[PDB]
């Protein structure tokens, strides 16, 4: 297949949030209830239509863990989008964001497209983490910001369309 | 139309010529529907047949499989033409069995097509010579395709490094992989046989590259087993877009995932080490203590598996009952399997083009 151009896209977020399942939604529609954690890094692309040209976003994937800091300049090497995620319904992994954000400066090009996503939206009964909280942040932070539920599909095309165009509008 | 096909018995060789020894699988009117020179040998067995001719039926169908032989003999390191007369040997086993006049195998026949069974021989006996040679055809084509492969595992698998952002890439073995199976389908092979062709062909990149990283130690470090884990998604990926997920390819790459996974996973505590031997379970232990004493850094503040951690590892997976398998067979073929697939076709419909030159045949 043929591509006008090629995004590095990475996941990056507590663990659980649901950064694997956002990938395989994304890329395949495919969802996991019983997926386990991330082992080193995993791949996987899509092609969609920004302003009449071809994007294919290369994602990649890794468990929200420590590691040796050489592998973690290599998963940020390159990358012109990041998604950013936590469980609307563990306020823990919102907390967490901070630190997330703080791994991304130290590692990523200082131009990296960031959104912020509330996955999990599913789980509205169990929500733990307001809507207008977040989306403050985001916005407070310079982030894009989205709402997410890879079980149901919600918004996760909508998420990685922005995001890529949004990169679309930096680069071209 | 009774659907037959009748011709001259000093025409027999001539009809062997053009429809099977000097056929071109590129053929304009041969790529009309697949399997049309299978079908129509069928119709000329079935005059044969209904001749009541022993002699003929007996010498048609000899004719017939030599000149296939033939073909395969003369033309057998082209991947199209081992695939064309696979396919075609196949359809005409399918025809024999589906018009044999035995119950169970018209169990999807039209009233129709079982009017166009065969009525005075029982040809159970030539059905089981092509059947051995189906599998004749078959393996010859898993080494026409292993020959072209081979050649570009090793430098588009591992040498090549594009995970930080002529030979052979990644790409080029896509492309080729892309051109056997858009082959195939052209020809019309049967679906069962299609996909245990890419189980097998991505079980020799799989083991090829696998074997590779067992024997060199300027392979195995966490950033290789990253691009490995790359290269390998792509391939997934390839199945995918293919409709193959079934087929088992994806199945066989499992081992050089899991050689992957661990040149990329934490290797100093226990619980790093009882995280290997739970996750590399279709790696055999010297598979997975080869990979750690291979194991060769290439940063600084990173230190080498300790002979500590090994003898872990090799005490948790002393319990475990496997294979001693270090190396892998890449030369291995796995036993396929054919499947009776009959068609709707109607054989008092189907026509003989003048292109095939094979005007002397009267449709009967
Ligand atoms: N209810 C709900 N559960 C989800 C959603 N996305 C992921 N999960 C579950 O959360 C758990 C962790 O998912 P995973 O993608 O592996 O998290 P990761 O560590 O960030 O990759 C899994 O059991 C998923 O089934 C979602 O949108 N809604
Ligand atoms: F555990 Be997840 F993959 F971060
Ligand atoms: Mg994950």
């Amino acid at each position: 297949d043929e591509y006008d151009y090629l995004f590095k896209v990475v996941l990056i977020g507590d663990s659980g949030v649901g950064k694997s399942n956002l990938l395989s939604r994304f890329t395949r529609n495919e969802f996991n209830l019983e997926s386990k954690s991330t082992i080193g890094v995993e791949f996987a692309t899509r092609s969609i239509q920004v302003d009449g040209k071809t994007i294919k976003a290369q994602i990649w994937d890794t468990a929200g863990q420590e590691r040796y800091r050489a592998i973690t300049s290599a998963y940020y090497r390159g990358a012109v989008g990041a998604l950013l995620v936590y469980d609307i319904a563990k306020h823990l992994t919102y907390e967490n964001v901070e630190r997330w954000l703080k791994e991304l400066r130290d590692h990523a090009d200082s131009n990296i497209v960031i959104m912020l996503v509330g996955n999990k939206s599913d789980l509205r009964h169990l929500r733990a983490v307001p809507t207008d909280e977040a989306r403050a942040f985001a916005e407070k932070n310079g982030l894009s910001f989205i709402e997410t539920s890879a079980l149901d599909s919600t918004n996760v095309e909508a998420a990685f369309q922005t995001i890529l165009t949004e990169i679309y509008r930096i680069v071209s | 139309f009774q659907g037959m096909l009748e011709y001259k018995k000093e025409d027999e060789q001539k009809l062997v010529k053009n429809l099977i020894l000097e056929l071109k699988p590129r053929g304009v009117a041969v790529n009309l529907i697949p399997g049309l020179p299978a079908y129509i040998l069928f119709m000329c067995v079935r005059h044969a047949d209904y001749l009541n001719d022993d002699q003929k039926v007996r010498s048609l169908l000899t004719s017939t499989i030599n000149s296939i032989k033939k073909v395969l003999k003369k033309r057998g390191d082209d991947f199209e033409t081992v695939s064309f007369w696979l396919s075609n040997t196949c359809r005409f086993l399918h025809c024999l069995k589906q018009y044999s006049g035995e119950e169970g195998f018209m169990k999807h026949n039209t009233s129709r097509q079982n009017e166009h069974c065969l009525t005075n021989f029982d040809l159970a006996e030539y059905r089981q010579v092509l059947s051995d040679l189906a599998i004749q055809i078959y393996q010859q084509l898993v080494r026409v395709l292993e020959n072209i492969l081979q050649p570009m595992i090793v430098s588009g698998m591992l040498e090549h490094e594009t995970i930080q952002g002529g030979t052979y890439t990644l790409d080029s073995i896509l492309r080729q992989l892309n051109s056997f199976h858009s082959v195939m389908c052209q020809h019309g092979m049967d679906p069962e046989l299609i996909k245990q062709v890419v189980k097998q062909m991505f079980y020799i990149i799989g083991a090829i590259t696998l074997n590779n990283l067992l024997l060199r130690k300027d392979m195995c470090s966490w950033s290789k087993g990253m691009q490995i884990r790359y290269n390998v998604s792509q391939l997934e990926e390839w199945l995918r877009d293919k409709n193959l997920m079934n087929s088992g390819a994806k199945e066989t790459l499992e081992p050089l995932i899991q050689a992957a996974q661990l040149l990329q996973v934490k290797k100093k505590t226990d619980d790093d080490a009882e995280a290997i031997c739970s996750m590399c379970n279709a790696l055999t232990t010297a598979q997975i203590v080869k990979v750690l004493n291979l194991y060769t850094p290439v940063n600084e503040f990173e230190e080498r598996v300790s002979v500590s951690f090994i003898r872990t590892i090799q005490m948790r997976l002393r319990d475990r009952k496997d294979s001693p398998q270090l190396l892998m067979d890449a030369k291995h073929i796995f036993p396929v399997t054919f499947p009776f697939n009959p068609s709707s076709l109607a054989l008092e419909t189907i026509q003989i083009p003048a292109s095939l030159g094979l005007g002397f045949i009267s449709r009967v």
